[PDB]
């Protein structure tokens, strides 16, 4: 005698799945994810248009922020993506890829789960043949020689990684620009970059071409009055946080007036202090003040009687810019001034553009700077996000080769090696685990044959030729030349990948799998 | 995936919810097993009360829309309908055989060995019971027949007056005997007439001798008391003639409309004048009568009864060995009647019991009948008393059909779990375990006897197991196999010499049927519903 | 006529609400069922805002699994008692419970009184208890290396069914290592657990003193070295900025003179501070206020660290590593009030700024470093840390380990059944009946596994009847070991434990015969 009773306060509106369809379900969505986000892998991949809530139109290649705005509701894409976006914030390059490798070796699985494998088995197994594969991957490790001198194997490297985005007519440019801002900003002794020191302003107007760098800091003012000079030889910086106001405590004061004597006194020292302030400004010999705050009135007229330029609104990340590009120190108040607290300049022209009254302040010509801005000029404002999102990417890659100062051979060889030394490991294996292994190797080949699927050839063929041709002599680095050079050896292509960062993404896939193999049951509400 | 448009279920979801309506089912007929339990009550939506405990009514009129109980419920009309006693043992029996089986199930076994298992259980119990039987014609006989009456009619309204009651039902069944090809002793059943009529008590419900009828006379005038008067069945209406549809009349001379009009009513007359040249008394008619055929035999001194009943007028015609004539004609042209196909009784007196009257019929001198007229006090207490005579004369006829007795009681169902287990030892396969839960399923029947009873249970079903066991070793011991379960004070009895007497019918179609019903559920791990 | 209670108050009987209880028992604890052994698998639980919730252990699951039943939070009071005492088996003692229900829900439907009941669960527990005790035999004296060697042991095996399970070697040492740095008290809050996005499960690594995440900064964080060989770190907390002294003030400044008179004591009165603090010789100077843009830019031209918005328990975590206090006041800063290192470095890690303070050889805390997915997968390594943090906890104080698997449950059915063989009447059912409730976990490990549980168990049977004592299952075989000798150990505080919770629960269960609900 069981009446129908009630244990949750919302069993009647809540749904159970549990069993192998959940796992079913699972690996049908991220099937369907890996194949959305496949057409998007290789130099012959289009660009994918995103529209968001508010009705903007945003055109890039980058599959983690595809995946990110997208505002799914499954559970396998929010994992996707998070994988996706850790993946990005590790390295920075192949967002695309680790996603489509975790789909191939979810779909792989499925079969075993039909045939009657337990999932804690091919998790074993998968993780085996990842540590296999991480273990084979770093004996072809060729290590290149890295410096300011020879700069030959981080251009080829910076333009093999810029291959598939729209800025691909400068291509050699832009591969320079960045290994010049990354010479700039090394820090050798530390072995780490900051990118809090480079800065990257975009605006429209101009060309793709007329993206060259400037060794020096960038704003976005102009000068407080218009009959100030606007182009400068020999200047000398002077950077300051204290505005052009008499002095003021933040505490509760008030100054109480009696006689005439009090309010005349008051009315020479309003004077009195700007003369005095001045004065001192003046004695150290300075030619171009720079101030946090904004200026007055009397102000900027005695800064343009005694011929004294100014930048006003200067008081964000542009302050310690300058600091660090000159070289000078900040001060607090007027009277510290005279010393060695001063910058030395080369080129202060205020640049123009179109016929709008859009006018910058530009700074150039200067000694050992440890800070260079790059500005980017387009046509459109997503041509323009996506010149900052490779100039981004390829400062990634070549702080990862910084990091790493090691390669290997990528394109379509290094995955086929892999799974060659799986399937020849795992004829020495025989305990059941000898069938994910399999799985495993069969996964890794799915980036040759999409990459010959996307350039319009033929896939199976293409990778029995290369596989056979990699048996055949002993040379792992025949690829699948995607543009139709009529070689397949990818060193001759001056194909080249990093190593750490395969490595970290064949991980983090075996990971990502493993964790979804464990999950069974879902309680939505 | 898979498109359907229904709700579905695949694993242990269906076989949990089986189970549940399964033990629903066992509970809400739990509360009227043995003579113990108390009736049940069942009123519909406008104001009708239903006061009944037999088990096959509760589940038929309870609106079940699950399958799983209405395979009970249909298992349970089919015992029903079979035998006529032990409706709800079977259920209740194949109910903890399914909770028995549901726990192997769960614990990795397959479905098959265990069905193996239980077949096997089964035919070993079925083997065993015709080991333990009782010949009723090799003791005394007539001892046997009140004591299994007595039995029948424990558990219902007439639990203490069951001593005249099992009497009246012997003297029913001797009564209605049949005679065929002599070869096999048949008592066929639903021959006599049960009338349900309020007024006096239980004691005052005497058997009488002869058929009975539930119509009244036709006119006032016709006489109420005939001494050896003549039955004619006829089976005709007697009205007056009326052509067919194909069968027009145009009249084209007025000097014969008359004449037609006049012979059209002087016929009915002729027949009536040939019907009763024989001398008939008592005249049986199914059909209507019109009010001019009455006049006819108000004058003749005779009686006719008209809207009876085709069976009761075939009993009658069967008890006192008259023939039902549909119609006048012969062999020849002629409508003729002869005096050879009458009937011949004793006395009939249609006397007054409450209000209403009814005719009643003595026997005769072919055959002889009976009719029981139970007496209650308002109209429930009428139809359970109709439907305990009905149970105890089914019990009667299979009891003397079966020519033995079985002591019931908990004692039949313990021997067979300690034959049981007895004979798992020899099963090495894996269906051990399965003969074990059989033959603990067995033992529900005392535990819910002692449950009803509010006492010792544990240790009643102890001392009755160490009982069987201690009577089925050492030969020296074996007249302690018959011991029974007393539920007045909680001790063990004699129940052969005076004590429960059952037939071995009832246990073992029981046995099979629930049998056959937990193998035929068990198979069972799919429910797909589709949407109206 | 008037009603007695307030129109809406449900009530039952005795055995249907028992069996209403027993099935929401099973019920609730079919849930959590196939979450066990190492062959487990974990569940999803998504509320109502959309967030995931997957995790390993049975306490997170029940208490996401929002149950309004009267009788069904029994099982949920135990868990979070267990969990909170020593915090390991959650599900263990809810399996006990629902399969002594289920033992006696026939023997309640047959009419047993339920006082007899509750004293053979008594006098079970009872017996456990001493069989456990009795059977414990634990070390007298030993050396340090073989109490590492049982920690690291005790941790793989608690370690063994998790997801961090194929770096079970690795973590050991780890938490062997935090653990034995934590003094006497052992303090839980000493112990940081940083979570960054990027990395491998494989790239975790432990310091051995402080870490903490970058804060706020103005602009005067780029004009300073990140790097020192031998820097001296001075706790403060007090505001470094151009502020009002009190707010309940009020000055009344006369002319001009004694307004740049206020103006040039108020910069004195900041100069003075910061030289104050600069003198004390240190070169980190950490507070929990805010730290001004006036104080960042006067650090910067001297070679000095300064951060602020430094959290409490960071703070905190810091003062014991090093061997500082706390510094409220700037008119006493001595050389016994500021820290000591031997590094002092500042890398990038997943593309966030992080400080490392390590090299001082008093520290008594240290940092954990977990890497691996994004949210989820952070979350479950650190539930298991924790859980093996806990476990070697308790190993530290009881220094009692016993054999694992299911060789302690065999061991207690037998004994329950060699006892309950002895005494008469109607006792002997009710102990046959608990001990053979007590053979459902190697049941449930074969089931979970996907073996022959039937055979297994038929197996063990044999070998403790014809008894070769600590022989438990075995997944990789397929077969039965010895589970003392394979490495396989555990704290005997966790058994009792749950035994005594379920021994509660059942009797707390079995003891009610009536549920009245009251509106609204
Ligand atoms: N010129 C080329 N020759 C050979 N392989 C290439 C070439 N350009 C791109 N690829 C391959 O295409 C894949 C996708 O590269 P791309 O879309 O540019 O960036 P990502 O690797 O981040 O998707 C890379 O793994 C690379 O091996
Ligand atoms: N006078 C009696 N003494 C002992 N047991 C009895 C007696 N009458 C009936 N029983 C037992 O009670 C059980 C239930 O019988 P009953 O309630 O009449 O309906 P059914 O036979 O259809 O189950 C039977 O199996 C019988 O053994
Ligand atoms: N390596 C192992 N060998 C044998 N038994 C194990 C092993 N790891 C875990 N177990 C068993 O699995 C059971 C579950 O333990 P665990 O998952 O750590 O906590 P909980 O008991 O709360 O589920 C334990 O009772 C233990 O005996
Ligand atoms: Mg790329
Ligand atoms: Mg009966
Ligand atoms: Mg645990």
């Amino acid at each position: 005698y069981g009446r129908p009773f009630l244990i949750i306060k919302d069993q009647d509106r809540k749904s159970r799945l549990m069993g192998l369809e959940a796992l079913k379900s699972h690996i049908m969505a991220a099937k369907a994810v890996a194949n959305t986000m496949r057409t998007s892998l290789g130099p012959n991949g289009l660009d994918k248009m995103m529209v968001d809530k508010d009705g903007d139109v945003t055109v890039t290649n980058d599959g983690a922020t595809i995946l990110s705005m997208m505002d799914v509701d499954h559970q396998i894409a929010k994992l996707m993506v998070e994988l996706s976006k850790s993946q990005d914030d590790e390295i920075g390059d192949g967002t695309t890829g680790v996603v489509v490798l975790a789909g191939a070796l979810l779909e792989e699985a499925e079969q075993l789960l039909d045939r009657g494998i337990h999932p804690i088995r091919i998790a074993d197994g998968y993780e085996q043949a990842a540590r296999v594969a991480i273990e084979h991957l770093d004996k072809i490790s060729d290590s290149v020689l890295v410096d300011i001198k020879d700069t030959e194997p981080l251009i080829q490297t910076a333009k093999t990684t810029l291959g598939s985005k729209v800025v691909n007519s400068c291509h050699r440019q832009m591969a320079e620009i960045a290994v010049n801002a990354v010479l700039t900003v090394a820090d050798m002794e530390r072995r780490d970059v900051d990118f809090e020191l480079i800065k990257v302003e975009g605006k429209v107007g101009g060309r793709l071409e007329d993206t060259k760098l400037i060794k020096g800091v960038i704003v976005d003012k102009d000068f407080s009055h218009p009959q100030m000079p606007k182009k400068v030889e020999d200047a000398k910086i002077a950077i300051l946080t204290c505005p052009f106001e008499p002095p003021k405590p933040k505490t509760k004061h008030k100054l109480d007036v009696t006689s005439v004597e009090d309010y005349k006194a008051l009315q020479k020292y309003e004077k009195e202090k700007f003369e005095e302030m001045i004065q001192q400004i003046k004695e150290t010999g300075a030619n171009l003040a720079i101030c946090q705050w904004g200026f007055d009135d009397e102000a900027n007229h005695l800064l343009l009687q005694n011929n004294l330029p100014a930048v006003r609104w200067v008081g964000g990340p542009e302050i310690e810019l300058i600091a660090i590009a000159t070289g000078g120190r900040i001060v607090p108040r007027f009277s510290e001034l005279t010393a060695e607290k001063l910058g030395f300049a080369g080129l202060v022209q205020e640049i123009s553009f179109g016929t709008t009254k859009d006018k910058m302040l530009v700074i150039e010509q200067c000694k050992n700077s440890r800070a260079v801005t790059i500005f980017i000029r387009g046509g459109n404002k997503m041509i323009i996000e996506e010149a900052k999102r490779s100039l981004h990417d390829a400062l990634c890659v070549i702080r990862n080769l910084i990091r790493d100062n090691r390669v290997v051979y990528g394109g379509g060889a290094a995955e086929i090696s892999c799974a060659l030394a799986v399937s020849q490991e795992a004829d020495k294996c025989p305990t059941l685990e000898q069938y994910a292994m399999r799985a495993f190797a069969d996964a890794l080949e799915v980036i040759p044959m999409a990459l010959s699927e996307n350039s319009g050839m033929n896939p199976i063929q293409t990778m029995t030729e290369v596989r056979a041709r990699q048996v055949k002599e002993m040379n792992p680095a025949l690829g699948i030349d995607c543009l139709h050079k009529g070689t397949n050896d990818m060193k001759q292509q001056h194909v080249i990948e990093t190593l750490i960062g395969k490595k970290q993404q064949i991980s983090l896939a075996t990971q990502m799998v493993r964790m979804i193999l464990k999950i069974d049951d879902i309680r939505k509400p | 995936p898979l498109s359907v448009f229904g709700d579905r279920s695949t694993g242990e979801t269906i076989r949990s919810q089986n189970v549940m309506a399964a033990a629903s089912i066992a509970n809400i007929v739990k509360s009227s097993l043995g003579p113990v339990g108390l009736d049940k009550m069942l009123v519909d939506d406008i104001g009708d009360v239903t006061i009944t405990n037999d088990g096959a009514t509760i589940l038929k009129l309870l609106e079940v829309e699950h399958p799983a109980a209405k395979v009970l419920c249909e298992l349970a009309d089919l015992q029903d309908k079979e035998v006529g006693d032990g409706t709800t043992s079977v259920v209740i029996i194949a109910a903890e055989l399914l909770k028995n089986a549901d726990e192997l199930v769960k614990q990795k076994i397959h479905p098959t060995s265990v069905i193996s298992g239980y077949r096997l259980a089964c035919k070993e119990a079925v083997r065993y019971i015709n080991e333990n039987l009782i010949v009723n014609t090799d003791e005394l006989g007539r001892d046997c027949l009140i004591n299994a009456a007595k039995t029948s009619m424990s558990s219902k309204i007439i639990g203490i007056n069951g001593d005249f009651f099992a009497n009246m039902v012997v003297d029913a069944v001797l009564a209605i005997k049949y005679t065929d090809i002599r070869g096999q002793p048949r008592y066929p059943v639903n021959s006599v007439n049960i009338l349900k009529a309020h007024g006096r008590s239980q004691m005052e419900s005497m058997l009488i001798s002869g058929y009975a009828l539930n119509c009244v006379v036709g006119s006032q005038g016709m006489p109420k008391r005939i001494v050896n008067a003549k039955i004619a069945c006829l089976d005709f209406s007697l009205q007056k003639t009326k052509m067919k549809l194909g069968v027009q009349v145009v009249i084209t001379d007025p000097e014969k409309l008359d004449q037609i009009r006049q012979r059209e009513s002087d016929i009915t007359k002729e027949r009536i004048q040939k019907i009763l040249a024989t001398g008939a008394n008592v005249i049986l008619t199914t059909g209507g009568i019109d009010d001019m055929c009455l006049k006819y035999f108000v004058e003749a001194g005779a009686m006719a009864v008209r809207r009876v009943l085709k069976r009761d007028l075939k009993r009658i015609a069967k008890a006192s060995g008259a023939t039902i004539l549909s119609t006048l004609a012969n062999l020849e042209g002629e409508e003729t009647f002869e005096a050879a196909m009458l009937g011949q009784a004793e006395e009939v007196v249609q006397e007054r019991i409450c209000d209403d009257e009814l005719i009643l019929i003595k026997n005769t001198k072919a055959r002889t009948s009976a009719s029981i007229i139970l007496r209650g006090a308002n109209d429930f207490m009428c139809d359970e008393m109709e439907r305990s005579l009905h149970d105890a004369l089914c019990v009667v006829k299979r009891v003397l059909e079966s020519k033995s007795v079985v002591p019931g009681g908990g004692a039949v169902e313990a021997a067979l779990s300690i034959y049981l287990e007895n004979y798992a030892t020899s099963m090495g396969s894996r269906e051990q375990l399965a003969i074990a839960e059989f033959a603990r399923s067995l033992l529900v029947i005392p535990n819910t006897l002692a449950v009803n009873a509010a006492q010792d249970s544990t240790d009643l079903v102890a001392k009755l197991r160490a009982f069987h066991n201690e009577a089925q070793v050492n030969p020296e011991r074996k007249n302690l196999k018959w011991i029974g379960l007393d539920l007045s004070n909680g001790k063990p009895r004699d129940n052969k010499q005076a004590g429960v007497f059952e037939p071995t019918i009832v246990k073992v179609k029981s046995l099979k049927f629930a049998t056959e019903a937990a193998i035929t559920i068990l198979r069972i791990d799919d429910l797909i519903k589709l949407h109206p | 006529p008037v009603i007695l209670l307030k129109e809406g108050t449900d009530s039952s009987q005795g055995i249907p609400q028992l069996v209403s209880n027993i099935s929401a028992c099973q019920v609730i604890a079919e849930a959590v069922r196939t979450t066990l052994g190492p062959r487990g698998m974990d569940k999803l639980i998504v509320d109502g805002r959309g967030k995931a919730t997957i995790s390993n252990d049975g306490a997170t699951i029940l208490k996401l699994l929002d149950v309004v039943h009267p009788a069904a939070k029994t099982l949920v009071d135990i868990a979070k008692s267990q969990d909170a005492e020593v915090g390991d088996g959650t599900t263990s003692v809810t399996l006990l419970a629902a399969e002594f229900l289920k033992q006696v829900k026939p023997y309640v439907e047959e009419g047993l009184h339920p006082q007899i009941i509750i004293r053979a669960f008594r006098t079970a527990t009872q017996l456990a208890v001493n069989k456990i005790k009795e059977i414990a035999v634990t070390v007298k004296k030993a050396d340090k290396v073989e109490q590492r060697k049982l920690l690291e042991k005790c941790a793989m095996t608690a370690l063994s069914s998790k997801l961090i399970s194929q770096q079970k070697a690795f973590f050991a040492k780890m938490v062997v290592d935090a653990v034995m740095m934590l003094d006497d008290l052992l303090q839980l809050k000493m112990i940081g657990i940083k979570k960054v996005q990027g990395g491998a499960l494989e790239d975790s690594q432990l310091v051995a003193g402080v870490a903490f995440k970058k804060t706020f900064s103005y602009a005067g964080f780029e004009m300073q070295p990140k790097k020192y060989h031998n820097p001296k770190i001075a706790l403060l907390n007090v505001e470094l900025e151009l502020k009002a002294e009190k707010d309940n003030a009020e000055i009344r400044v006369h002319t001009v003179e004694d307004y740049q008179a206020i103006v040039d004591a108020e910069w004195n009165i900041l100069y003075d501070k910061l030289e104050k603090i600069h003198h004390s010789g240190a070169k980190v100077v950490l507070s929990k206020l805010p730290i001004g843009d006036v104080a960042t830019q006067y650090f910067a031209d001297r070679d000095m660290f300064c951060a602020g918005r430094v959290p409490e328990e960071d703070l905190k975590r810091t003062m014991m590593a090093c061997g500082g206090s706390i510094q409220t006041s700037v008119n006493a800063l001595s050389a016994d009030v500021l820290g000591r290192c031997q590094v002092f470095e500042e890398t990038q890690i997943g593309g966030e700024r992080y400080n490392f303070f390590t090299g001082c050889p008093k520290a008594k805390t240290c940092t954990f470093i977990l890497r691996g997915g994004a949210e989820q997968f952070m979350e479950e390594t650190e539930r298991s840390l924790h859980d093996a943090i806990m476990i070697v906890r308790r190993a530290i104080k009881n220094d009692s380990v016993v054999a694992g698997g299911g060789a302690i449950e065999m061991e207690l059915s037998k004994y329950l059944r060699d006892y309950s063989r002895t005494i008469p009447g109607k006792q002997q059912l009710l102990i046959g009946a608990y001990a053979k409730a007590l053979e459902i976990i190697p049941r449930q490990l074969c089931d979970n596994a996907g073996f022959d549980a039937t055979n297994i168990l038929n197996k063990l049977r044999a070998r403790h009847a014809q008894g070769g004592t600590w022989y438990g299952v075995d997944i990789n075989n397929e077969d039965i070991a010895d589970n003392f000798e394979a490495f396989v150990w555990e704290p005997a505080m966790v058994r009792i434990n749950a035994l005594t919770a379920a021994s509660e629960a059942a009797c707390l269960i079995v003891s009610v015969d009536e549920t009245i609900k009251n509106p609204r």
